[PDB]
RNA sequence: UUUGGAGAGUUUGAUCCUGGCUCAGGACGAACGCUGGCGGCGUGCUUAACACAUGCAAGUCGAACGGAAAGGCCCUUUCGGGGGUACUCGAGUGGCGAACGGGUGAGUAACACGUGGGUGAUCUGCCCUGCACUUUGGGAUAAGCCUGGGAAACUGGGUCUAAUACCGAAUACACCCUGCUGGUCGCAUGGCCUGGUAGGGGAAAGCUUUUGCGGUGUGGGAUGGGCCCGCGGCCUAUCAGCUUGUUGGUGGGGUGAUGGCCUACCAAGGCGACGACGGGUAGCCGGCCUGAGAGGGUGACCGGCCACACUGGGACUGAGAUACGGCCCAGACUCCUACGGGAGGCAGCAGUGGGGAAUAUUGCACAAUGGGCGCAAGCCUGAUGCAGCGACGCCGCGUGAGGGAUGACGGCCUUCGGGUUGUAAACCUCUUUCAGCACAGACGAAGCGCAAGUGACGGUAUGUGCAGAAGAAGGACCGGCCAACUACGUGCCAGCAGCCGCGGUAAUACGUAGGGUCCGAGCGUUGUCCGGAAUUACUGGGCGUAAAGAGCUCGUAGGUGGUUUGUCGCGUUGUUCGUGAAAACUCA
């Protein structure tokens, strides 16, 4: 670090990492959860965590911290595997 | 490796910093180089005049 | 947004700008997909030609040219004949 | 660079004459040197070197870009030899030289250097310019006003100007026509010898 | 229906063959010796990827916000300055830009590289183009003021302020997922007709009133990208077995995307003598040198890719990280200290210490063009355009010309006659390029500005004048190869030298002289590489003795086939469009 706009680009790298792993650390635990319920074997429970985690994990998506076709690849899973069960 | 001395007189005692160039000879089994004169502290031979290039020799004046 | 570019190559004191449709990614001599000309100022004409055709395919598909290619383009010509407004101007000095 | 040393020296030790009017070599064709007399071994080598000096300073070219001359005439596609020899007699230098407006190649060459001749309309004072056909080649106001440059357009009695060239009138205008013919043209020496060592 | 092959010397008393060595040529990112005048045009650390004194090489937006340190204005003034003025602005966010462009080649034998597909398996801001919407509430932080630690960098505590900075909710029903029903294609899961059906889910932000720009999703496309694919692409078996996530299946986890990318369990296999794995070497390629060719060598510059950034690792930021001047940790190097702790990474342009033979200048400009920013002006850019240094490489130019004696000196040989340097020299006329001194003097800019002007190079390139042959030539060789010979001086010494070989007193081979030869502002030496080398013999070798058939058999793999009757044409050529980047070579 030697010039201005690094500097300040570290600074802000630095802010939004903290808002990032907040973001990130939410939906794990989100996703944990809702393993939990799957493996503790759960249906309407399952469901509704179902629903609330997608609807994080859609909003994180759209801001930006995840990718689009891989939320749709672990929501369709989660999908497959409370529909196996 | 031992070098050949060119030319007629030479000014080099023991610790003489010198330049070598590649080059058989014959005469000498044990022998492959030479020593270009007129560099480093090596000079031409005086009194050369005829093929003063090769040994290094400046003009008559 | 791939840009009009003016490929350069050769020496030092006769610098050399070929017309070229590229990235402003690559290096300024970098990846030429394709040329439609070249441009040098060493010469005092300077000649210049472009391929009309090939330019306007390039601008309608979305390449934007910089703006000395554009200025060129409309002392060629071809910007009046993109525009339509004043139609087709010949005006180049075909070098002597 | 040129040759700054004598000239009849060249004659002398080549054994043919040069300029074409030496009275020293027609009273000693001997080539110089305390042993003009030690008999010659014969030897093919010997033979072309000497066919290509002779040629080299009877047109004044330099040793590298006569090479060049060799070299472009092999790229040419028609025979090596009568190329080579249009390229070379394409020279300004011998144009000048054999179209009566130059007693001597070399004082072609000083006048080009010096650059008192218009070529086409455009100034020009290079000696090794290449004379296409059809081109016209002229004569400004101050070589006009020149001396020498007028005593040889009124000496140009000599060996009549070949085929392809030809003078116009007072104002000495030279144009050439055709393409040269080796045997119209009749330069002396045979390129066979000189291909020869070039390609060696 | 057209392009294009040189040998010579050296064994023997004397041949012929084979065979070995050397030379006649082109080429160097070349170095040294001598020489040296200008201009034009390129080129310029190949070794120490060694550490690096200083500075330059990455910034742009008040029309996003709060403010005013310095300036412009006006009310005021005791001249300390006090208010507002937005012209303007330090820093402060926020963005955007920083992943660009520039550098280097140590490792890397790999889908690392060229070419040829690709994806019904991915993304991609900034560009244009048809096509819905952009309601709403809230809070906090910097900056600032005060305080404190501390030389320091740096830090905290407290108050306070705003937002293109932030989040919730409104909707969406065209998009992402899931449970039910047709047609087309087949190269398969299955794709496309946004096929039909039921469920649920999801985004934004404003700025300027003027050639007006913004935000979010995806039927159209491009680009940059990832994966893997046949083929290929050093040397060493005096490196023969190697491999355990290793090899495949299933299931989960993981990726922008399938897959041992990761995990668990199943089976024991996979790779191997049409060279595995091992070892040394080294960035690959379009290309450069050579060769008639095939082929050999090789990777300078430019350019297409790769990998690297003091050595080893890892991760964040996003459309985009091997993240060179972005971050953290560990070691080394150097440095600061008020000794508590800090700063670092030239292989960015130049520059210096050291290595070495050696590779230049601590130069000017955004004039043009690419590149970053903005609505643009306008700003930045060692990318660049240029300038200074260097005969290092291709190319052009100058240091005179004309005549001048049966040929003036003087030298050198002489048979003592003379030859010899020599048209040379002085001499009489000439032009005087280029340098010297002046004048004019471009374009490089229909390019930019709603402004009047914008060119470093350069007052150069280029024309016109002024006096003057006036300021301008050296280097290697001369025994045979090998175009160039004689005398003087020492004689197995002193020495030359490419191979043969040259001196044991009268050398064309040593040195000196002359004279001559080649070349030439370059000339030689040395060294690397091709050639002749058909001297690794595919074109295009040999095996009796010159070097070679093993000691002779059977016979696995591989290599190869005695005939005709028959098809598919995968060996093959057959043609048509369809790829082969630019740059380099060949033609005009
Ligand atoms: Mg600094
Ligand atoms: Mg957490
Ligand atoms: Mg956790
Ligand atoms: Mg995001
Ligand atoms: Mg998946
Ligand atoms: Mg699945
Ligand atoms: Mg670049
Ligand atoms: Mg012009
Ligand atoms: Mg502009
Ligand atoms: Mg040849
Ligand atoms: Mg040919
Ligand atoms: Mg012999
Ligand atoms: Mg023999
Ligand atoms: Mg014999
Ligand atoms: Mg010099
Ligand atoms: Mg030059
Ligand atoms: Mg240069
Ligand atoms: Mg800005
Ligand atoms: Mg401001
Ligand atoms: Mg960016
Ligand atoms: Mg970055
Ligand atoms: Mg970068
Ligand atoms: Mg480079
Ligand atoms: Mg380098
Ligand atoms: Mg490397
Ligand atoms: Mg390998
Ligand atoms: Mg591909
Ligand atoms: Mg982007
Ligand atoms: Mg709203
Ligand atoms: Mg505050
Ligand atoms: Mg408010
Ligand atoms: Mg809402
Ligand atoms: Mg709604
Ligand atoms: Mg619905
Ligand atoms: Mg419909
Ligand atoms: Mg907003
Ligand atoms: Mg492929
Ligand atoms: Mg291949
Ligand atoms: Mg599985
Ligand atoms: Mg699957
Ligand atoms: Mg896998
Ligand atoms: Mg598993
Ligand atoms: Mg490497
Ligand atoms: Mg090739
Ligand atoms: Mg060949
Ligand atoms: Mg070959
Ligand atoms: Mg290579
Ligand atoms: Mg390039
Ligand atoms: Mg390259
Ligand atoms: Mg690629
Ligand atoms: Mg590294
Ligand atoms: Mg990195
Ligand atoms: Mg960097
Ligand atoms: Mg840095
Ligand atoms: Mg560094
Ligand atoms: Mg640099
Ligand atoms: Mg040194
Ligand atoms: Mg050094
Ligand atoms: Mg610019
Ligand atoms: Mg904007
Ligand atoms: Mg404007
Ligand atoms: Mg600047
Ligand atoms: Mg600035
Ligand atoms: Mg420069
Ligand atoms: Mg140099
Ligand atoms: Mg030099
Ligand atoms: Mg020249
Ligand atoms: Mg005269
Ligand atoms: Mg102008
Ligand atoms: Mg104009
Ligand atoms: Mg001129
Ligand atoms: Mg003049
Ligand atoms: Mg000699
Ligand atoms: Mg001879
Ligand atoms: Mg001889
Ligand atoms: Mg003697
Ligand atoms: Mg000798
Ligand atoms: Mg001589
Ligand atoms: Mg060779
Ligand atoms: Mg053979
Ligand atoms: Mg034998
Ligand atoms: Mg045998
Ligand atoms: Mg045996
Ligand atoms: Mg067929
Ligand atoms: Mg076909
Ligand atoms: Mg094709
Ligand atoms: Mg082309
Ligand atoms: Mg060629």
């Amino acid at each position: 670090a030697n010039i201005k706009s690094q500097i300040k680009r570290i600074r802000t790298n630095e802010r939004r990492r903290l808002r990032n792993q907040s973001v990130k650390s939410s939906l794990r635990t989100a996703i944990r959860g809702f393993r939990e319920a799957v493996d503790a074997g759960d249906k309407d429970k399952a469901s509704e965590l179902l629903h609330a985690t997608s609807r994080k994990l859609d909003k994180a998506a759209s801001k930006g911290v995840i990718h689009p076709n891989q939320a749709a690849n672990k929501k369709s899973a989660l999908a497959l595997a409370l529909n196996k069960l | 490796v031992t070098a050949y001395i060119p030319g007629e007189g030479h000014n080099l005692q023991e610790h003489s910093m010198v330049l070598v160039r590649g080059g058989r000879v014959k005469d000498l089994p044990g022998v492959r180089y030479k020593i270009i004169r007129g560099s480093l502290d090596t000079q031409g031979v005086k009194n050369r005049k005829q093929a003063r290039s090769r040994y290094g020799a400046k003009k008559e004046k | 947004a791939v840009k009009i570019k003016l490929t350069r190559l050769g020496k030092i004191r006769n610098p050399q700008y070929r017309i070229i449709v590229a990235d402003a990614r690559t290096r300024r001599d970098g990846r030429a997909i394709e040329v439609i000309g070249r441009y040098h100022p060493k010469e005092e004409p300077s000649l210049i030609q472009i391929d009309s055709e090939r330019a306007q395919y390039w601008l309608g598909v979305g390449a934007q040219p910089t703006e000395p290619v554009l200025a060129l383009l409309k002392i060629t010509g071809d910007w009046q004949k993109f525009k339509g407004l004043p139609g087709a101007e010949g005006t180049l000095k075909v070098k002597e | 660079a040129r040759y700054t040393g004598p000239a009849t020296r060249k004659s002398r030790r080549l054994g043919v004459d040069l300029v074409g009017g030496d009275q020293s070599f027609e009273k000693r064709p001997y080539p110089p040197g305390q042993h003009g007399r030690a008999r010659i071994k014969e030897s093919e080598y010997r033979q072309q070197l000497q066919e290509k000096q002779k040629a080299r300073f009877s047109y004044g070219v330099m040793e590298k870009q006569f090479r060049r001359y060799y070299e472009e005439a092999n790229r040419q596609p028609g025979k090596t030899g009568d190329n080579l020899l249009r390229i070379l007699e394409s020279r300004l230098d011998n144009v000048v030289y054999r179209a009566g407006l130059a007693r001597t190649r070399r004082m072609a060459r000083q006048l080009v250097s010096h650059g008192h001749f218009l070529v086409n309309g455009v100034k020009v004072d290079i000696p090794s310019y290449r004379v296409s056909q059809y081109d016209i080649i002229d004569v400004k106001e101050k070589s006009l006003n020149t001396l020498p440059f007028q005593i040889a357009r009124e000496t140009a009695g000599e060996r009549p100007i070949p085929s392809w060239l030809q003078v116009v009138g007072e104002r000495q205008r030279i144009l050439v026509h055709q393409l040269p013919e080796r045997a119209q043209i009749d330069v002396p020496l045979t390129e066979q010898l000189i291909v020869e060592l070039y390609s060696k």
